[PDB]
């Protein structure tokens, strides 16, 4: 495989989005037609890269739309997860938008998710992902906010607030949202206002998890997996000064969790990967 | 994880390079971007954000990325510091006035843990201004001489006229090959 | 290098031959006015009081800071704003503004002319058909919904500044 020759059939896929979203067998033949196109490239994406971007905007143009209903607008997502599972999300969200005037639409948009909706939950692994490469934005979370003494009675809640609100919701939910929350938190509490305000509030969130959470009650193991993620994806993407400071507490309650006795693999794996997390904190970077 | 594995994953990552651009704002860090892929610069706006490029150039794929030159936007730059193969601090020439400035913001970042393992580029741009200072010149107020553990370079550009610019890349991609693997 | 720098209530002008691609660095000055006519490569202001600056056509950006009570009257291409207080421009953008720190800001059409002008606009090589002066963005102000409380559109009444 040279280059990608398929490029008009997968137009036609994907313009024919708008005329087959109110379809129920016409829509899951789309659906599979998309997945064997795509899969051809499992072994080798990287030949996909120079079309990434026109088809991304494509599906973009669908779900950045105000006369989309939610059930085309599920379809664009569903499609739009299938190109970051074959070249992967680290590449694949490079590209996506990231101008200030995409931090509210997201966040608006991660505001009208149902959790307890299991069809569609490509639907929400989209959407944290896409909050996520907006947190780079080089701005306080409190210049976009503006004035929150503007409604009487009710006062509107902050943007940096909501974040910190949906990520902890997501941290301890059972389907792949869950995942998606790791790669949030971890361009979220990364940054210097972030740091200074809910920084102290989510590690004693985390260190509460993991102080009553348990890996024999089933959602207790979803909520231990989803915060030892969180924790390593914190302490691998963080400041060594702003972390070290933490690393002396991290470490005693993880010692107390006791996690090499208990019987789940992805647990230990976790724990082990913290731990080493933690052991760099302490020393220095060199560079041989 | 086998070992044929372990090859495929190292083959991959050292196809993809990552270049970090900084310096001043209105220094033309947008400019050299948009020179160096054949776009038009005329109709450029000052970035109120970030930019990110994804081009190819002797085989290597280039990440390049555009933060913002402003004070409020120079409290971010540590939200990049990651995985950077490569630095590239742009600088005004015809710019008298601000020469501190830039050897501080220079000076902060040469101190920065993440920043130790890259290969700097001086790109002192905007060379045709008739109040333009040569090379040397911003050789010596840049305290570049003094550098020890990062090998870096200066050269004198134009992106308006595109010159000076391909050398420079070329020397930073040979450098950064030059070495076999980054650390973590 | 070209420009001026320490003034005091003084009336200075310059011609093209002066300001062909040069570089015009306004540094330091209050109660003076200055009356450009030419198309120079840069522009900049700084520490400005109580000033009034004109101007044609500029080939790159031009860059305010540390000035008040000035009146800018120019046509580039970027024009950025640093720490600005009461401050009347009527600048023609072809691309983007911003204004940084700024505040009591107030913007108008750029309307300044002068005998051979339309060759000062052929030498710079901006398109005079784009023009964006009500369409500035703000680093403080990053709002959806509001308008920014630091720059305000300028009403016609005031836009009739007695130049002469
Ligand atoms: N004369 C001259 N002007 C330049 C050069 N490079 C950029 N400029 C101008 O300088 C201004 C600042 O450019 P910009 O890229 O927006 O700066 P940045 O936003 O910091 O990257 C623009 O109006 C450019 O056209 C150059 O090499 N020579
Ligand atoms: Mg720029």
């Amino acid at each position: 495989l040279e280059a990608f020759g398929e490029s008009a059939e997968t137009r036609a896929l994907l313009g024919r989005l708008r005329e087959v979203h109110g379809g129920g067998a016409e829509r899951e033949v789309a659906l599979e037609r998309f997945r064997v196109i795509m899969d051809k490239y499992q072994e080798q994406p990287h030949l996909l890269d120079p079309h990434l971007e026109w088809m991304m905007n494509l599906l973009l143009d669908i779900v950045q739309d105000q006369t989309s209903p939610a059930s085309l607008v599920h379809l664009a997502f569903k499609f739009l997860y299938i190109i970051t599972k074959v070249r992967g999300y680290k590449t694949f969200l490079r590209l996506f938008p990231h101008e200030v005037a995409d931090v509210e639409p997201v966040l608006d948009l991660v505001t009208i998710q149902n959790p307890k909706d299991h069809e569609a939950w490509e639907t929400r692994y989209m959407l944290l992902l896409w909050l996520s490469v907006t947190c780079l934005i080089p701005f306080d979370f409190s210049r976009l906010d503006g004035n929150l003494l503007t409604q009487p009675g009710q006062a509107r809640m902050s943007i940096m607030d909501r974040i910190l609100q949906i990520a902890e919701s997501y941290l301890i939910v059972s389907d792949k949202a869950r995942d998606a929350a790791a790669v949030l938190v971890s361009r979220f509490i990364t940054r210097p206002d972030v740091k200074q305000s809910k920084m102290a509030e989510f590690l004693d969130w985390s260190l509460c998890n993991l102080a009553r959470s348990s890996f024999q009650t089933m959602q207790g193991v979803i909520t231990m997996d989803g915060t030892l993620q969180a924790l390593a994806q914190i302490f691998k993407h963080g400041k060594r000064e702003d972390c070290l400071p933490y690393a002396a507490t991290v470490l005693r309650c993880l010692d107390g969790c006791r996690l090499p006795e208990s019987n789940q693999t992805l647990l230990r794996k976790l724990g082990v990967k913290l731990v080493q997390r933690l052991g760099l904190t302490f020393l220095k970077p060199k560079v041989a | 994880m086998g070992l044929l594995t372990i090859l495929k994953k190292m083959k991959q990552k050292e196809r993809e390079l990552r270049l970090l651009m900084l310096g001043l704002d209105n220094a033309g860090k947008t400019t050299i971007l948009k020179k160096f892929n054949g776009e038009d610069i005329d109709t450029i706006s000052p970035t109120l954000g970030f930019n990110i490029k994804t081009l190819e150039h002797r085989g290597f794929k280039l990440n390049i990325w555009d933060v913002g030159g402003q004070k409020s936007l120079r409290s971010y730059w540590r939200n990049y510091f990651e995985s950077t193969d490569g630095l590239i601090w742009v600088v005004d020439s015809a710019d008298r006035q601000r020469m501190q400035d830039c050897q501080r913001e220079l000076q902060s970042l040469l101190v920065e843990e993440r920043l130790a393992g890259a290969t700097l580029l001086i790109f002192a741009n905007k060379q045709d201004l008739p109040g333009a200072l040569s090379s040397n010149a911003i050789r010596e107020v840049l305290e570049l001489d003094s550098i020890r553990s990062h090998h870096w370079c200066i050269q004198g550009c134009s992106a308006v006229t595109g010159e000076n610019l391909l050398p420079g890349i070329d020397w930073l991609l040979d450098d950064i090959s030059s070495r076999i693997f980054t650390a973590d | 290098v070209c420009g001026f720098s320490n003034l005091e209530s003084q009336v200075l002008e310059k011609r093209a031959s002066e300001l062909h691609q040069r570089d015009v660095l306004l540094t330091e000055l209050s109660n003076c006015t200055v009356r450009l006519y030419g198309n120079p490569n840069t522009l900049r202001l700084t520490k400005a009081h109580s000033c009034k600056l004109l101007c044609g056509p500029v080939s790159t950006s031009v860059f305010l800071e540390d000035c008040s009570d000035c009146v800018l009257a120019v046509a580039c291409q970027q024009l950025r704003i640093h720490s600005t207080k009461d401050t009347r421009i009527f600048l023609q953008v072809t691309s983007r503004a911003i204004v940084e720190d700024c505040s009591g800001i107030q913007f108008a059409p750029y309307t300044w002319s002068y005998p051979e002008i339309d060759k000062d606009f052929e030498s710079s090589g901006l398109d005079r058909s784009k023009n964006n002066w009500n369409d500035v963005d703000d680093f403080n102000w990053l709002a959806r919904d509001m308008a920014s409380p630091n720059w305000s559109i300028l009403p016609e009444e005031e836009r009739n500044i007695q130049w002469d």
